[PDB]
RNA sequence: UGGCUCCACGAGGGUUCAGCUG
RNA sequence: CCUCCGCAUAAGCCUGCGUCAGAUACUGACAAUUAACAGCCCAAUAUCUACAAUCAACCAACAAGUCAUUAUUACCCUCACUGUCAACCCAACACAGGCAUGCUCAUAAGGAAAGGUUAAAAAAAGUAAAAGGAACUCGGCAAAUCUUACCCC
RNA sequence: GCUACCUAAGAACAGCUAAAAGAGCACACCCGUCUAUGUAGCAAAAUAGUGGGAAGAUUUAUAGGUAGAGGCGACAAACCUA
RNA sequence: GCUAAACCUAGCCCCAAACCCCCACCUUACUACCAAACCUUAGCCAAACCAUUUACCAAAAUAAAGUAUAGGCGAUAGAAAUUGACUGGCGCAAUAGAUAUAGUACCGCAAGGGAAAGAUGAAAAAACCAAGCAUAAUAUAGCAAGGACUA
């Protein structure tokens, strides 16, 4: 990516992107870098305003960059998407992003928009709990090997007893090359 | 040995390969020395397949299969790379207690600038090296005036910069 | 009259072209006949272990735990090399008579 | 005749003339190189 | 055309801002202070004019001579050509010679 | 290897060994209808005819019977939307005639 | 400060004859 | 039907009519010039070299000339690197100009003067012209046919 | 890198006449006498015919040297990047 | 109704504070490896020519003081002793502010010269008017109008 580039829900290498931004325009940016950010990739919360004004949804994902957040099947347009020719063919909604300070994390047992702050419980070390009440929100979120992965025995062998060997002089004399003679001095100014 | 610059024939145009989990420098700092040699050649010819298999793809404009996973394996080649050198560094602490595996000095070339001249492995002795003795270490009392001006622009493009930061957050600070 | 292309070796008079050359090291002399002669010691030798009956292969699986990041600070790779000096409570003075020779590099990557 | 091309080209005269080590060489030269590395200049010399 | 065809955004004003509200304060800091301050004490601004006033030949001859020193070489060379230029300007040209 | 310094050699000294090699070269499909046992690679500029033959004699065990180089240009001639020149970058091209008549063909990958 | 002859040469400067031709 | 053209090297350019795809020799992608030709040389200490070339033979000069190693010491390890494309370079241009050397003496190579009509004037170039033959003109300038003599410098 | 002069190591000069001459006629090449075209041109000096030299005080490739009141000049205030 | 026209932040300016910066590369730079720096500025310019002279530049507040002093005693020049010394913006807003989107493209053998320009938006995973024309060529007579006129 450039500098003085608008991010998209697009990820950066497509053809949306490569069109919305072609390397040869000028443009200025909206205001949005406070790293205490809340949301994550995989959370549910609920929308305040807007379309569907007090509704419940999920996180798909998270443009931290842009001070957005865009929920799942929630806040949603449409667009005549593919359709190849000069007919109607196909409408497909997409979904806008959304804007935080403006959307709230939901309890697992209260289901009300409530306001998150990082405290450091003795558990370890800085998860997200609620500051008018307790209740401590989690983090949010089968592949077996083919010819050239190794085991994980394989992979953590640990076959490495220290010693004060160059690999150079290990391999050398691992393979048994021998080298007789010396080499000679020379001048590095 | 044509045939392993070419992965199997049977993965030849399947769109998708499952390999993935590339090396990790402490799985490799786990494993030996000899180890790492055997590796780091088991890395290479599966490089070599890989390339092999990129420029083939771009001469027939068909998509690449798997870009994600010659990316895994030049990171598998980087991190070997790094804790062989880290090997070599520590014992190159212990022994000769030199930072730099190569010598240097800190010199000043014609124009004054301050520079690291990595040294350059001779056979005859500095003092009768022609060439080298047609090199200058030195500045002059010109090359003054012409410090002074570039220090200056490097004075002004960071008062720039310094600047336009504190604008830029007094007007943020205006809109929210 | 580009002077803000590289300059190359294909990009002179016959002398230039044969004079500069890409970055490949030397691998010989050149002597009186315009003869050159080609040096076996000069020539780089690949040495290449036997990976037949090996275990170690391009991959792991995503099955292998998380570890963390540990550099081989000389500390450490002193303690582990001299727990025998603890024991009885290698080092080398010089480096003239070395094959790999530490500080001013011998060998090659 | 007609007079519109004194630039008759070679590498040699190009480099000889106007290079860096004859640059280097004089130390009017060595400013001119200081003075193109002030303005900023991509290339300093032939 | 030269025109703007939409009008522009509402430039909206804190006439209670702090430094609105507290301007003109610690003048008079003299005079009811008893005098140990003085109003161009109160002045922030450059050295060579601060409790100051002076033309623009005057200007740049007390920058030179105040703050010249720890100048930029080219701006210098820019303030002592500007010196320069109004010595001839201010003493030759114009009317009432 | 590439971009490393290699070790001065004066009249008797050890031979210059190389471990981890920095040489990544790949197979191509030639352009031109090249013979049976030829095969073609592209190589970094660094890399000669003896350094690829024992490359491939001691990584690959190919039996390489000659090699052949050469450096093709790349075009400095694109220009971006700035008309500053783009450079395609040069390249050296080997052609390696196999031995014994082992005669290599190119497979048809992405079939 | 020569002077009188003086041969060859000239896309130099003039003149004559003959032919030839818009 | 045309051509002091064509092919090659040198110098200079630096991928600049190869394939494919796309849009209106342009754009992008993919390819490509493979060393035997050419370049990148020489371990020295002392020293040796009066004799031209020109078919070099008589013979002819004056302006008096380029080609050359030996005694000894050390040296067997052998063939790397780089150039290699094109309709090209210098003239702001796909410019009637500039451009070294070898070879072909009209080409075995390379090319096309006419977009299509009509057939005015003026203009350019050409060819022909009765009778006359410089009467033109500053002057036989240009054309046409070839020539003589005298002066001035 | 044009141009003036020089240095170093190179090259070219058909044929006929003549028989080593700054020789004759005349190509290649070098120059630029006359005319005509051209003039924002093919060209910031060209084109077409006509012409002068063409074994030499010749032309010419490559590299180098002389630098601004300076260079260089077979003096034209000539040339030294239109 | 075409060509257009409109826009606002990319940045910049002046202050304050605080002292700042793996490989290859002097050979034909960007190329693995062989027998020496140190010397008064001049001149344009003022003197209405110019010939002595002619501000400052070569760290020095306010005042003493434009005083003593110098000087074709003229243009002008000119002391000293002594004396009290935390960031902001009645700045620019794309011909402006920096030359800068860049010392780039382009020009030049070289030193060197040296540009231009972008504006849909919360998300694009969505309207009118410069000149010039056109809609729509012209009808005696003339600085193109004015007085007028039913016109
Ligand atoms: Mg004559
Ligand atoms: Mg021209
Ligand atoms: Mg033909
Ligand atoms: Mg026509
Ligand atoms: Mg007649
Ligand atoms: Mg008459
Ligand atoms: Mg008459
Ligand atoms: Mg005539
Ligand atoms: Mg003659
Ligand atoms: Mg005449
Ligand atoms: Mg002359
Ligand atoms: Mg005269
Ligand atoms: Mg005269
Ligand atoms: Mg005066
Ligand atoms: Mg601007
Ligand atoms: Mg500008
Ligand atoms: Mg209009």
């Amino acid at each position: 990516l450039p500098p003085h580039y608008r991010y998209g829900m697009s990820p950066p290498g497509s053809v949306a992107d490569k069109r919305k931004n072609p390397p040869w325009i000028r443009r200025r940016p909206v205001v949005v870098s406070d790293e205490d950010w809340y949301l994550f990739c995989g959370d549910t919360v609920e929308i305040l305003e807007g379309k569907d004004a007090g509704k419940q949804g999920k996180v798909v994902q998270v443009i931290r960059q842009r001070n957005w957040v865009v929920v799942g099947g929630l806040n949603t347009h449409y667009r005549y998407i593919g359709k190849t020719m000069d007919y109607r063919g196909t409408m497909i909604p997409s979904e806008a992003p959304l804007l935080h300070r403006q959307v709230k994390l939901v309890d697992p047992m209260d289901r009300k928009p409530t306001e998150i702050e990082w405290r450091f419980t003795e558990a370890g070390e800085r998860v997200r709990v609620s500051t008018r009440s307790g209740r401590i929100i989690p983090k949010p979120e089968t592949w077996i090997d083919g010819p050239k992965d190794t085991s994980v025995e394989d992979a953590l062998e640990r076959t490495y007893v220290p010693c004060l060997k160059t690999l150079q002089e290990e391999v050398m004399e691992a393979m048994g090359i021998k080298e007789t003679r010396k080499y000679k001095k020379v001048y590095w100014y | 040995g044509l045939e392993e610059f070419f992965d199997d024939p049977k993965n030849w145009g399947q769109e998708k390969v499952k390999s993935g989990a590339a090396w990790t420098c402490q799985q490799l700092r786990n494993k030996s020395n000899e180890d790492l040699h055997k590796l780091w050649y088991v890395l290479l010819k599966e490089r070599n397949m890989l390339l092999t298999l990129e420029q083939e793809a771009k001469r027939q404009r068909l998509p690449m299969p798997s870009p994600e996973r010659l990316d895994k394996v030049v990171d598998s080649m980087d991190a070997l790379d790094k804790v062989v050198q880290e090997r070599e560094d520590a014992l190159r602490l212990l022994q000769t207690g030199q930072e730099r595996a190569r010598p240097g000095a800190w010199r000043r070339d014609i124009f004054g600038r301050i520079i690291w001249h990595k040294f350059k492995q001779w056979v005859i002795p500095w003092h009768l090296n022609k060439r080298y003795n047609r090199k200058r270490f030195f500045a002059l009392p010109y090359v003054d005036h012409f410090l002074r001006l570039e220090r200056e622009k490097r004075a002004r493009i960071k008062a720039r910069k310094e600047n336009l930061e504190r604008k830029k957050a007094k007007i943020l600070l205006k809109k929210f | 009259a580009d002077r803000m292309s590289k300059w190359t070796s294909k990009r002179g008079p016959r002398s230039f072209r044969g004079r500069k050359g890409r970055g490949a090291k030397g691998i010989g002399f050149l002597t009186s006949g315009w003869r050159f002669v080609q040096i076996k010691e000069m020539v780089p030798e690949f040495v290449v272990p036997d990976l037949t009956g090996f275990k170690l292969k391009p991959y792991v699986s995503y099955l292998a735990p998380e570890s963390e990041e540990t550099p081989l600070t000389a500390a450490q790779l002193f303690s582990e090399a001299v727990a025998p000096a603890i024991e009885k409570d290698g080092f080398e003075p010089t480096q003239e008579g070395k094959l790999f020779q530490l500080y001013p590099r011998n060998f090659l990557r | 005749k007609a007079r519109g091309n004194e630039y008759q080209p070679s590498n040699i005269k190009r480099k000889n003339k106007h290079g860096w080590v004859r640059r280097l060489s004089t130390p009017a030269g060595v400013q001119v190189i200081l003075r193109r590395m002030l303005k900023g200049r991509k290339s300093l010399s032939h | 055309i030269g025109i703007r065809l939409t009008l522009p955004p509402p430039k909206v004003v804190d006439r209670w801002n702090e430094k609105r509200a507290m301007f003109g304060v610690y003048d008079n800091i003299g005079i009811l202070g008893n005098f140990e301050k003085h109003p161009k004490e109160l002045i922030r601004g450059p050295i060579w004019l601060r409790g100051w006033k002076g033309n623009e030949l005057q200007r740049c001859i007390r920058k030179r001579k105040m703050v010249g020193s720890r100048m930029f070489a080219d701006d210098l060379h820019n303030l002592n050509k500007r010196i320069r230029y109004l010595y001839k300007h201010f003493n030759r040209h114009g009317k009432f010679r | 290897a590439r971009n490393v310094v290699y070790p001065l050699y004066r009249l008797g000294g050890p031979q210059l060994r190389v471990f981890r090699t920095n040489f990544f070269i790949q197979l191509v499909r030639p352009g031109v209808a090249q013979p049976e046992d030829t095969v073609q690679f592209r190589i970094p500029m660094e890399m000669t005819r003896v350094d690829l033959r024992n490359y491939l004699e001691g990584i690959y065990n190919v039996p390489v019977a000659a090699v052949r180089t050469r450096v093709q240009h790349g075009s400095n001639k694109r220009r971006d939307h700035r008309n500053v020149r783009i450079k395609k970058p040069d390249y050296k091209v080997a052609y390696v005639q196999l031995a014994h008549g082992q005669t290599f063909t190119f497979p048809d990958l992405f079939p």
